[PDB]
């Protein structure tokens, strides 16, 4: 993320993880 | 200039710069990313053509 310019903090959601904790 | 080719079929909508020319690069089957990284380059070249 050092190089592009305009970048944003920001989560990213994750769909497998839910699917694990069971 | 301002709105690349939208204006052409109906009302015009603003894009930004990089964002056009990112649609552009993609429209002859490269990825997007590498122009973000050569942008400098880029424009240097554009510049003195």
């Amino acid at each position: 993320c050092d190089v592009v310019i305009g970048i944003v903090n920001n989560t990213v959601y994750d769909p497998l993880q839910p699917e694990l904790d069971s | 200039i301002t709105s690349g080719w939208t204006f052409g079929a109906g009302p015009a909508l603003q894009i930004p710069f990089p964002m056009q020319m990112a649609y552009r690069f993609n429209g002859i089957g490269v990825t997007q990313n590498v122009l973000y990284e050569n942008q400098k380059l880029i424009a240097n070249q554009f510049n003195s053509a």
